[PDB]
């Protein structure tokens, strides 16, 4: 839970927007994902957001589901995975790391069991992509007790009553995708919900500065960093080169 | 929500929250549609005049010959479109006009379901797409052009196993954004509510008919009503009526496939576990962390990897009893309807025949009334049953 | 005789003198049957139980539109078999079984007949031998499979061009020896008399239906009902109780063919001579010198190169007209009805409507009641007409 | 009509049956038909039955069925048969040339012109072997009109009133295919039927001697001259020694 809070903290202290990207762990291949990720830090990611490989994503695009597929292929598993995060845990005591999820994964184990290994490896909040905000009590209870962040998307479609609820359930930040969108981040700071975190269509500077601007206390990358991973396939230094300059001019696009 | 989405735990509205509000102004608008007169008669209108319902109840004469055993068929095989699938379709499609919808969306493995949501289309006047994997696409190429000619936009998934689990996601992410124009016509009770709930009311007509039929004919109801279990509509349509009926059986065919000691089956709701998937919390069949697999079996039309909601709870307090029928006992009972009685069952139906012939071989001298739900005919088939035979 | 073999001039008994025993045999044995309550009880529960009669009455939405023209559709492609053969074929086994006899000899070109005889046959445990053309039987491979499942025997004819023709003739060969223990199902209202009269009888409630039907739902009799005449039996099976309704026209449709003028048609009736054929006098696909031609047809099972006797003779005295229509006009009725209404016709029924289409375009602000026979059902045909599409 | 009395008388007068080939008026050809005419003829042949080619037999079995297609393969029409017909009486005054046809060549150019061109080459009988008694009378009136016998088949299932109809209205012979043998022979002749000729299963002398004896006036033999015609397809002299060896032994066993 606790380090987003010291994230937008220190971020507000130096007048800065954060910038987050999202990647699928395990793609393309566990080593080179490791890479991956040490070079989106190095080259200024303020926090991360990590896909776990699941079967079909009922809340995902074609990319990121042929991504999910590259991933598989490698031969990650759940076991993989939570491997993976602990070791970028260790390398990396302070930045947040949040997790793109699908309830099956969740259930498959106890929902309890796996928020204790969640917390057990050190990350701070999940998402859990197809369970609404009627359906999050046994995830959000769980979520809590092993305190970690329960992340809602509140989405373009929101009416009032959903707008409440989001407030006063998530933590972390409030994932933001009728309504004006400087009218929305009124709404949720007048409702008191976490950090709005706008991620529709962030993929050039000017867009980070405009989400910064209109509000949003920052913007998520989605499809932009696995894109530049798919024309790198097999590129592996302009794969990286290309990844350190995206995301170090993103997050330039933030300090006002 | 209006109505419950639970079916004692099995069941839920487990989407991404964008696809909310369309699920709620679909249960909104059914509940309307059931409570209004005008809908009932149109739909009855359909049904009876374009349709052919009441469908018929056939004592069967010959295969029961020696035993004490009387087998009925409920014959939705003599449906307009020669599968159960009609008797929904048109009630969905009436209901997408009552809410000022103009398209309809719908996945298909096989093309029965596909064939069935552009035949109520074009007599409707709805824009219709069908999702169809690349897969199911090559080998459904009879069903492909059924539907093309009846102008239906074919669009072919290719991505995951490009089987019926990766069309039924592509499907939703495009009823995401189309949902205020378009009404995604889901092919079984399954998924999220309300389509369990409305998938039945819709199928329902079986179930009321086959009590009149056998209440005129045999003067008492039925001892067990047999029926396969793809996803469960045509199932809960013959069971829903007979439920407060504790003296009727319900049995619930699924499909065994190769040997439910192979894996190369589909039948979840006896030997998969829960989980959560297409918007529901059903059993499933799935890997050991999670992992969805696809089923198996000769039906192509039986092999989805999880059942209805409530077909997982009538299990759970004991009131209806799922059993398993293997390929080869499915053939057998092909051959036998066809050569005894003279009629062609669609292989999906002949698990539930194969599974009325066992009861009564076993038990010669018992005296038992079954009523099978017969509920598409095989013309599709014999090429199939033609390539093992 | 108890009854006429003549329709004016047509008809007749032009069989070789052995054949005739049989034929009055099965004249007395009709004539006792259509007069015993007994009988037609049990031909009724057989139709109404696992045949599915009444068939349905469609009144069409969406062809029509912008014209004054009402189609209906009489729906015996929802029949048991989806094709109305399936009404005589258990009339006459059920006759057999009156008779004594325990076996059937039938004959086919296309399939749907030898599948009828096989289907009814299967369910009154009689033994029955199919005669098909080799011609026949290597192109209708699918409903070869679809016999030999249910029982029948397959016995290939190829002699003569190997056609229904030549099928024909063996098949009453084999008659003249087992005529006592035997009984031939002929396909049609067509032949030696009796079975112009008694393939009437019994596709009469089609008439018989579509009558009450629209007297129901309109108020008023329609002006002209519509059936394509390949021999005749669907034909004089809906004009049958309209007849002596002489405010209401019957039109029969005929294979045009690839066009009259081409001589590749099989228009007998208004285009080929009287003849002596396959035991009546009636018009016929002869060339100048006696010797008789196929004739020729998109729809398989409308080439047959005569015409029912009775068709030959309403034509002479002016109560019904027969016109044609071509094979890309059939074609063209096809793909209209699917986009449309959402039923794929057969097409040889596409014949009847291609016909009902003609008149409601050319005349526009007529308004004109009309049925059509829709006589069976196109799943036999989405490979053909996906052979030219 | 005639020929067939003077025929009967003849015989009668010599204490012998008379035997008669069936053959197909053009098979394999009309050169070869002429030829194996006049070699019948030769070898004793007392009459002749001829078949004209028409298209479905339903009054005849497969091996006349395909003799029709050999004739027809040939070009040979109508208008050919009735210039074969002519010759053959042309080089034979005396012999009783008798025609199996079917009602639709009859009919076809006019019942009464069809018996007008058969009088006129000389045909001396004709029957239509798919006409039977009870619509005979068309037929039966043009022939008798042209004075040509009209024969009828009497079957083996005939029924009393039917034997009184044939013996009634036949002319030249009756065709003999329950009941006795010798039984139908009686009846027959007390009904004062034309000389029944027995047809049923002519085919080795035994039963030409067997036919005579039971009273029938003589024999048919159908299949069995086409048979030899087949076996010989092109085998020319043995297709001709082997038809005059044939006949001269059935004519053989007649005479007594
Ligand atoms: C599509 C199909 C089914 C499978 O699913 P249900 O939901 O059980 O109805 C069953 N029967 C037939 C004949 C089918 O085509
Ligand atoms: C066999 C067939 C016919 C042709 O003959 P009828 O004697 O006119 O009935 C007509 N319609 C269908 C659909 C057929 O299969
Ligand atoms: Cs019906
Ligand atoms: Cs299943
Ligand atoms: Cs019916
Ligand atoms: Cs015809």
């Amino acid at each position: 839970m606790e380090r987003y809070e010291n994230l937008f903290a220190q971020l507000n202290d130096r007048r800065e927007g954060a910038f987050v990207p999202f990647v699928t762990l395990g793609d393309p291949g566990i080593e080179q994902s490791l890479k991956i990720i040490d070079t989106l830090i190095d080259a200024g990611a303020d926090a991360l957001e990590l896909g776990v490989p699941f079967s079909d994503p009922l809340a995902d695009g074609p990319t990121i589901q042929n991504a999910n597929l590259r991933a598989f292929a490698a031969g990650v598993t759940p076991a993989q995975c939570f491997e993976m995060l602990a070791l970028i845990r260790e390398k990396h005591p302070t930045i947040p790391i949040g997790l793109l999820m699908y309830a099956n994964l969740v259930f498959n184990n106890g929902i309890d069991a796996f928020y204790a290994r969640c917390e057990q490896v050190g990350v701070d909040s999940v998402l859990v992509a197809d369970v609404p905000v009627e359906e999050s009590a046994p995830f959000r209870q769980a979520a809590l007790r092993h305190n970690i962040a329960p992340i809602f998307i509140c989405p373009p479609n929101a009416d009032d009553d959903l707008l409440r609820q989001v407030a006063s359930y998530g933590r972390g930040y409030t994932y933001l995708l009728a309504l004006p969108l400087h009218h929305l981040i009124e709404k949720l700071k007048e409702y008191h919900a976490a950090p709005a975190l706008q991620g529709f269509g962030i993929s050039s500077p000017e867009q980070v500065s405009a989400a910064v601007r209109a509000g949003a206390a920052g913007a998520i990358s989605g499809s932009a960093i696995v894109k530049i991973i798919e024309k790198n396939l097999a590129s592996p230094k302009q794969m990286l080169a290309e990844l350190r300059s995206f995301v170090s001019a993103m997050k330039a696009a933030s300090r006002a | 929500t209006l109505l419950n989405p639970y079916f004692g735990e099995f069941g839920g509205m487990y989407v991404p929250q964008i696809l909310m509000p369309a699920l709620n102004q679909l249960e909104e608008a059914f509940v309307r549609a059931q409570k209004d007169p005008e809908f009932q008669a149109q739909f009855a209108d359909l049904l009876k005049n374009y349709a052919g319902r009441p469908t018929a109840l056939t004592k069967c004469q010959n295969i029961t010959a020696g035993t004490r055993t009387t087998l009925y068929l409920k014959r939705e095989d003599l449906l307009h479109g020669g599968a159960h699938k009609t008797n929904q379709v048109l009630g969905q499609a009436l209901l997408a006009k009552r809410m000022g919808k103009s398209e309809i969306i719908a996945e298909t493995g096989a093309g029965q379901h596909g064939v069935a949501s552009a035949l109520a289309s074009a007599l409707l006047g709805l824009k219709c797409r069908i999702y169809m994997g690349a897969k199911d696409v090559e080998r459904q190429s009879p069903n492909v052009f059924r539907m093309r000619l009846m102008g239906a936009e074919v669009i072919p998934v290719h991505s995951g196993s490009a089987t019926l689990k990766d069309a039924c996601n592509e499907a939703l992410r495009d009823w995401s954004g189309s949902y205020e124009t378009a009404h995604y016509m889901l092919g079984t009770a399954a998924g999220p509510h309300p389509y369990p709930t409305i998938v039945r009311e819709f199928q329902r007509m079986i179930g009321e008919e086959t009590k009149a039929q056998i209440l005129d004919k045999e003067g008492r109801l039925p001892d067990a009503v047999i029926a396969c279990v793809g996803g469960g509509s045509n199932a809960i349509g013959m069971f829903a009526d007979f439920i407060n009926d504790t003296s009727v059986g319900l049995i619930g065919v699924e499909p065994g496939g190769h040997g439910i000691e192979t894996g190369e089956h589909g039948a979840p709701l006896k030997h998969g576990r829960v989980g959560i998937y297409f918007g529901m919390k059903a059993p499933m069949m799935q890997t050991a962390d999670g992992q969805i697999e696809e089923s198996y079996s000769i039906s192509a039309g039986l092999d989805f990897p999880s059942v209805g909601p409530q077909h997982a709870y009538l299990n759970s307090i004991g009131r209806a009893d799922y059993v398993s029928i293997t390929d080869d006992e499915a053939l057998e009972a092909f051959k036998t309807l066809c050569r005894h009685e003279g009629i062609i069952p669609a292989l999906e139906s002949s698990h539930a025949l194969a599974h009325a012939l066992k009861m009564m071989r076993e038990q010669p001298e018992k005296e038992q009334l079954l009523v099978v739900n017969l509920s598409g005919r095989g013309d599709k088939d014999i090429f199939t049953v033609h390539d093992i035979l």
